[PDB]
């Protein structure tokens, strides 16, 4: 009705005065912050940390717990609902890390909804302003429609990767990193297919079916060894963060890159391609963000870890090892695809000073923080072996 | 000193682990300790409230001894006691899988953690393992799951009974 | 050249495809099923969609929150004994969502179909985002509350009572550890779909009845999002229904997960609600009754009869051991304050009528106790008493389930008055229902969680509560307390005084 | 305090006792609905009609208008507040005109600033993802810091052009739209100065002062008739919709287009420039929303007016042909940039081709909703004569 | 390979250079002033950090009023008189905001240096949000509140009554017709730092203390932006300020500007604040006294002396007629209250002591007035009485200052009771004071405005309002009203039967 029938504490003369006459003179304890035993990363402590760190339940005997005590039910057999067997590296702390731009879920889902919103807007103007007529038509229906969409499958496949690191990751912050590192890869596969779709409502003829692409990334020959190297990353690794850092600190900060960044965003301009580009505008600053979160885990807390930091070193170095191998084979299978294009489109000089650079940012990136030993020359000759 | 987290026992056990300096001493006392001290077969419940904190140091020690005396591919495929992690996997998939019972099954699967847990098998391996073995037991357990009586279950599962109230 | 888009259905509609064949393609955690590689799921979002609905929620939710509702100085006018259920509710909720992250990511590694990764993936984040706002209702209240111990420290603080262990039990393990499927049950067809759903709804009722308008607005803003945890849940039964081991598995699954949870919210939930509050909304009693008899039991479970799913066999179990649970439970609980970290109060005057009023010989029972209870001077500091003295004095010991972790006093309980005492390996173990000791002696791996009696044993009660950090910022008063007014509150010395020394129960048993 | 000193008449006992017993037993009139008097342009009434419309006190004299008599306080000499005579064109109402995006403060807002946001974090990633490494010194140094940054002159002087409008527009929903499309106008201009402020902190050499990009605007070949019909359309007309229609409907709907579009967004990605097409995007998408806006005022409304359909059309016929000469005079010189580009990197063809766009693009979007003929052929003919 | 990025200052560093010479580079708009074309702004923003910082406070508001206070029924428990009073202040001021945009666009105009325009610009987005918010108070209290009418239709409403057009004097027209800087004076340097400022923040207080919650989520949001537009008001004097025309200029368009503001909110402000509310923050005496005496007439204009800025000559003027100025208006807004588009109340017992203990003599002279008429039944329907009558029947006129276009009574009054009356080619002009008089005198075209009983001369009452949609949605219930009571409400027949017919006070002279 007028009042409606609930009447509430806060609002009702009776009830309130009955609350207001058991409230004490002042606040039973001054010290307002959530979170006060937390140490803080930075200068203060701040929300992110507050409302993340410790609400895993860990018991001391996984390093940082502040519980108690063995798990109260357990698999069959006696596995621990969470335990340090789930992963080969070791710490003083799992919950040292934080994730440097602060992401909890509200300003995550903030910032993704506000790509999401001018993602629309941007696709009606770029339709209303008809800007697919400058585009070449090979390009568009060969390179975006097959390799690229190919490309959404490799993506398709870390995002699955990350599966396991969800449920056996050890503290809350490396939780919930790993979550966004995983969400964002997901993201990325529905944009390429977004892409596909959009083409498919302005240029006539244009088929948003997956079926081509499908068929490219799961015979074809350009992605073989991509496809192999993920399918390995993502159902032969059982350690999260063998997964996490192989992803991350190998096979994409190597061949992502290159596919993403020294391929389609380099080449698709030169075809009239706008359209591509914006896409890999948000894959790209995804890539660098998560970056910034797996250095800081595996680098700063880690690989720097005050007890266990030449241990954790030799194991990411084996690691980098081990994923190197299978990359460097996805690198020189997608050589093939410089065949296909027109002549003239770019030459082994553009295509071997671009390994360099992803090769390059990769060895400063990353390898370079572990010691281990990359001959740069020698990984882009193996690459080139490739090219036909 | 007796408290939760830090009392004599867990000081004792630190400094026998920081004793522990070569990796086959170390990976045998961490096999040893899990006979002794876990799982609802441990040898002893003594260190129940300190057990699962001393493991974890324990393990600490063989990782890093594992590390330094392995190379990168027996890291990666032998068990810290120098056998094929692949073999040990399977041959104890297959015993799983010839299983009679769900009794002879959780022996195999509790007995598998206690002697492979991770330091010693690497964990790929392991947690393929877990995949497994955890399959078949619970297969053979849930079968049936309520058809025994507790009367008959009780002298099955071989326990001694103290006490009913009703 | 007209303006043109496209959105989440568009896409969706070809994410099924997103997945492909390949021999080791296949989940990484131990099963009894196998789930449908075609199932499809009831929503059909993609990351960016997903991000977009959410995101208008949190605007409304923390607008709320940071601008009227702090304006009002809601955070303040609310009753003293909620804004200590809260401490508990908030926080131990808390962890439910936060391991529902854990255990959807378990799902969706179990999942094959795409479709079936994508419904569960989406839970992931609901999962992530329900935790940061549980987060931060004790954020909140300790920020702007009456009393900010315990809704600051609660992470830590819990640790050192009985009844988080429970918790974990239903809400934490329960969730992660078992067969995927089991894990599912234990989370989205029964936990969710039986007692969350219906009871962040509740919460709400009895905060807004108690002066709390900040818990409604964090909490109805995380029910928008059950919806689409519940298609999951019930997705799940459908992926696994046309499979053989299905018929020989599912119902046991069904019903070990049914009475796990039960267990501990039957009594938790009602104490809370009861006890922690001063105006009430519903008699617990009924409440339980549509909730688990008629709303689950009834119109849910049969809608999933088509595809095996049986009413559990230990329902009828469940509600005659359901009628006390609560009432026998804050017995314990307030004998227990010094080991919280929130304060409690006695019934008042007005509160035992209704007791007795909805529950005849409530009075005769636990109201003349309460009666002793304060007449040996349970509130004040300097009486030198605990309730526990008065168990031990009247010789009525208190054990610790096994399995569930809930803690009972059979010897002066009115509902369940069961034990079962076993000796195995060198090992004792306490048990307080049939179901539960089948689950410990068909599973003894499983449960091996040592209870406080076993950890605290020969430990003076202030060094314990010292060593955890059960204290307030001035390092000498208790968190805990024994009654909700702002004077004399117990200090660490006033309880080290009692000299309380713990010992395990069942050591006296030959 | 903890409970504070002042009394809240929601919260307070006593109080709200006292307000809850003055309440009726219901709402004192059913129709709950603000703005409830107001014709919906579609299904139902719109947020943002209600907020809008009639906001502005007209009187009936002044088509549209609910109010009467004269304004209480008027200019010396005694010209009105707002009146009929500050435009020639006439209506039957002037509160007609509807948004097509029905953008009011707060939509409006939300979306620039999620555009601000995102363009934050992709510079971020853009930096430390190095993609500037791709890109040609030459184009940056010169064809951004100097041609690009020379137009934003341009977009500022289209910005000013609207402030007598601000000031003059006869109702709500004209004068909000005309607000929005000039503030839109700064944001790119401001944009083009952002990107070479970004320029100048990732590129060691790059100076961002604007000096270089002045004295072309203001002395240079290129733009010199450019600036030339910006002066005249900014301070040289005095009627508000002339100023609003000869801008958005006229100049830079060719002009404006042609640079935008088939220059810097056509020509950019050849020099490996994905940098300037990001921002173009966001001037492109404002284009074309402000474009809808536009359209729905001097044709769905004026130019189809009940009373005054044939009347209008004349004067934007007029206004059509009048400012037409001076914008393709503005064309012919732009003309003179592409000598200035390296050899090979377009071709008349293109050019030619790039042009019918723009003009078939202006004749399909406004010449013929009024129905002045316009020549292609003719105009593409006297704009190309500007190249050697 | 930093992460880099640019923000708002840096960007607009370069902003004063964005403009550059040619000929006809000068504003169109006539004016005695030269604003220096050197001239800086406070706060270096851009289009899109503007917008951001905006957005955010938008999340904030929208966020509480869809939320919380929705939920908390907050459009419906406020008092009935506030919730009439919020119908004319979030509606007049509405106007005031929307004025506001082309008035600043003027100025936007009239600035030579890009950063005075951009300051200016900031302003113009800035008073399109305040009108929405204006517009959004009313739409939301019409959706959610106890009387929609007049909150629902002000807009056409607000033309039937007399109190609209000093609001459009001051707010409409006094802020865009004129010299570019007499209106900056109307609008920035009087209008918004001595009155609206305050004002606003006012406004909020006594929503509060009347139960109403909407207005302050909204309100205390318009203020948060406020500090920009002051700004602006500061920078427009400092840019003229070395244009010899300024010393011969500035003081009296200030002065003119000055007398113009007050000359309206003197009276209805106070009249709004103590007679449409129940619950009392402040006397307006006192709070008047310190925001125009103190606050700016001393503190604000003092620091604007550098600049050759005095107080207004008219200063001690304004405040001898303030006193009872709210209280002489209100009879009059009483007796005329069929012409309203919102409802109005004769002061209670408790709030007549209130006025005089705040206002000695108050109740001798209103107080017993309001009795006689409430005796009388001006309160009910059938008694045939309307409080126009005894003003007929004690031969009281009331006229419109023909500049001000403020109601006044003479004879009546208990403030200033002067009354000039002028013909000049064959019209008469009613004024009631000095100052209004001499603008009159000296700028006769500026100054048309036909009053209300000129427009409405010979028309019988019901049917100004029938023709002018003065009812509610039944088609014959008034939306004025001459008490808040929800019953007795006076029909559009109520009044035809009492044969109300207007005419022309001015020719009594003839
Ligand atoms: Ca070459
Ligand atoms: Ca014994
Ligand atoms: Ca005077
Ligand atoms: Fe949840
Ligand atoms: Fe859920
Ligand atoms: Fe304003
Ligand atoms: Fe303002």
């Amino acid at each position: 009705s007028m009042l409606g029938e609930r009447r509430r504490g806060l609002t009702d003369p009776e009830m309130a005065a009955v609350i207001l006459k058991a409230l004490p003179e002042a606040p039973l304890d001054g010290n307002n912050k959530m979170g006060y035993f937390v140490t803080p990363r930075w200068k203060r402590l701040t929300e992110y940390e507050a409302l993340t760190v410790y609400a895993q339940p860990n018991a001391d005997w996984i390093a940082g717990g502040l519980d108690w005590g063995d798990w109260t039910q357990k698999f069959h057999g006696g596995r621990p609902s969470w335990g340090n067997e789930t992963t080969e590296l070791r710490t003083v702390d799992w919950f040292k890390h934080r994730d440097p731009l602060r992401r909890w879920h509200a300003p995550y889902v903030k910032d993704k909804a506000e790509e999401w919103r001018y993602t629309d807007r941007f696709l009606q103007g770029y339709s209303a302003d008809g800007q697919i007529r400058a585009m070449n038509p090979t390009w568009r229906d060969e390179f975006i429609n097959r390799y690229w969409g190919a490309f959404l499958f490799n993506e398709y496949g870390l995002f699955n990767a990350h599966s396991q690191g969800a449920r056996e990751a050890l503290s809350d912050v490396t939780r919930v990193s790993l979550a966004f590192w995983g969400f964002d890869k997901i993201d990325i596969a529905q944009m390429i297919q977004l892409e596909r779709g959009f083409l498919a409502k302005i240029v006539p003829g244009f088929d948003e079916s997956t079926a081509v692409p499908k068929a490219e990334w799961t015979n074809g020959e350009v992605y073989k060894s991509a496809r192999l190297a993920v399918e390995g990353l993502w159902q032969e690794v059982f350690d999260w963060n063998e997964s996490a850092f192989s992803v991350h600190a190998v096979y994409d900060a190597l061949f992502g890159q290159f596919v993403r960044r020294e391929f389609f965003q380099r080449l698709a301009p030169r075809f009239g391609d706008n359209l591509t580009p914006f896409f890999i505008n948000q894959a790209q600053t995804y890539f660098q963000i998560a970056k910034q979160g797996v250095q800081d885990l595996y680098y700063n807390c880690l690989g720097d870890d005050p007890e266990f930091s030449d241990y954790n070193r030799t194991v990411m170095r084996n690691w980098t090892g081990k994923w190197l191998e299978p990359t460097i084979a996805a690198l020189r299978d997608f050589m093939g695809l410089f065949a296909k294009l027109p002549a003239g489109t770019t030459d082994k000089e553009e295509i071997t000073a671009s390994l360099y650079r992803v090769v390059d940012d990769w060895i400063e990136d990353y390898a370079s923080r572990i010691d281990f030993k990359a001959d740069r020359d020698q990984i882009v000759k193996a690459v080139l072996a490739g090219l036909k | 000193k007796l408290g939760i987290h830090s009392n004599d026992t867990r000081d004792a056990w630190v400094n026998k682990i920081a004793q522990l300096n070569t990796l086959e001493k170390a990976a045998e006392m961490l096999k040893q300790f899990r006979m002794d001290h876990t799982t609802p077969f441990r040898n002893s419940y003594e260190l129940d409230n300190d057990y699962l904190w001393i493991e974890a140091k324990l393990e600490e020690k063989v990782a890093v001894l594992k590390a330094r005396a392995f190379n990168e591919v027996d890291f990666r495929h032998k068990t810290a006691f120098g056998e094929d992690a692949k073999s040990v996997l399977d041959g104890t998939v297959a015993k799983m899988n010839a299983a009679k019972d769900k009794w002879e099954a959780e022996k195999i699967h509790i007995g598998f953690r206690q002697a492979y847990k991770p330091p010693i098998m690497p964990v790929n391996y392991f947690l393929d393992g877990e995949r497994q073995l955890g399959t078949r037991l619970m297969e053979l357990r849930n079968l049936n799951y309520y058809d025994t009586p507790l009367e008959e279950l009780r002298k099955q599962r071989g326990v001694r009974v103290v006490h009913l109230q009703s | 050249r007209a303006p043109t888009s496209v959105n989440a259905q568009e896409v969706h509609r070809w994410l099924q495809s997103f997945n492909w064949d390949f021999k080791n393609n296949r989940t990484k955690y131990a099963t009894k099923y196998k789930m449908a590689n075609e199932t499809k799921e009831q929503f059909k979002l993609i990351a960016k969609e997903y991000a977009r609905m959410e995101a208008v929620k949190d605007e409304r939710q923390f607008g709320s929150l940071q601008d009227a509702l702090t304006r009002l100085n809601a955070g303040v006018r609310v009753h003293p004994k909620w804004n200590e259920t809260m401490k508990v509710v908030s926080n131990f909720l808390e962890v439910g969502e936060y391991n529902a992250i854990a255990a959807t990511g378990m799902l969706w590694d179990s999942a094959q179909a795409a479709e079936q990764k994508n419904g569960y993936l989406a839970q992931v984040l609901d999962e992530i985002r329900h935790t940061h706002q549980c987060a931060y209702v004790n954020y909140y209240f300790a920020k702007n509350g009456q009393d900010p111990a315990g809704h600051n420290d609660a992470r830590r603080t819990r640790t050192i009572g009985p009844l988080w262990k429970g918790m974990k039990r239903v809400f934490s393990d329960g969730f992660i550890s078992g067969d995927a499927v089991e894990c599912s049950l234990n989370l989205q067809l029964v936990g969710e779909a039986c007692f969350t759903n219906p009871l962040i709804v509740a919460v709400t009722e009895w905060a807004a009845a108690n002066g709390d308008e900040i818990t409604p607005t964090v909490f109805l803003s995380i029910e928008t999002d059950e919806l689409r945890h519940m298609a999951n849940g019930y997705q799940t039964v459908v992926s696994i229904a046309n499979d053989p081991a299905s018929a020989k598995y599912l119902n046991t699954d069904l019903n070990n997960a049914f009475w796990t949870q039960q267990k501990y919210f039957t009594p938790v939930l009602g104490m809370l609600f009861e006890y922690g509050s001063k105006f009430k909304v519903e008699p617990w009693v009924k409440t339980w009754d549509r909730w688990v008899y008629e709303d689950w039991g009834g119109i849910w479970i049969g809608r999933l009869g088509k595809y095996g799913v049986e009413s559990p066999r230990s329902l009828k179990d469940a509600k005659q051991d359901a009628y006390w649970a609560h009432h026998d439970l804050y017995l314990l609980a307030y004998a227990l304050w010094p080991t919280g970290f929130f304060r409690l109060a006695l019934p008042d005057q007005e509160e035992m009528e209704w007791f007795e009023a909805n529950y005849p010989g409530w009075y005769d029972h636990y109201g003349k106790i309460y009666e002793e209870w304060r007449a040996r001077g349970c509130e004040d500091p300097s009486s030198g008493f605990i309730p526990l003295m008065w168990f031990i004095e009247n010789n009525h010991p208190i054990y610790i389930d096994r399995v569930s972790q809930v803690p009972f006093c059979p010897s002066l309980a009115k509902g369940a008055s069961t034990l079962r005492v076993h000796e195995y390996n060198g090992e004792m173990h306490t048990f307080s229902d049939q179901w539960g000791e089948r689950m410990w002696l068909a599973e003894p791996e499983r449960y091996e969680c040592q209870n406080i009696f076993e950890q605290y044993e020969g430990r003076e009660l202030s060094e314990v509560i010292a060593e955890l950090h059960g204290l307030r910022s001035d390092g000498k008063t208790l968190i805990a307390q024994p009654h909700v007014r702002g004077d004399k509150l117990w200090t660490l010395d006033d309880i080290k005084r009692l000299n309380c020394v713990f010992k395990n129960p069942v050591k006296a048993f030959n």
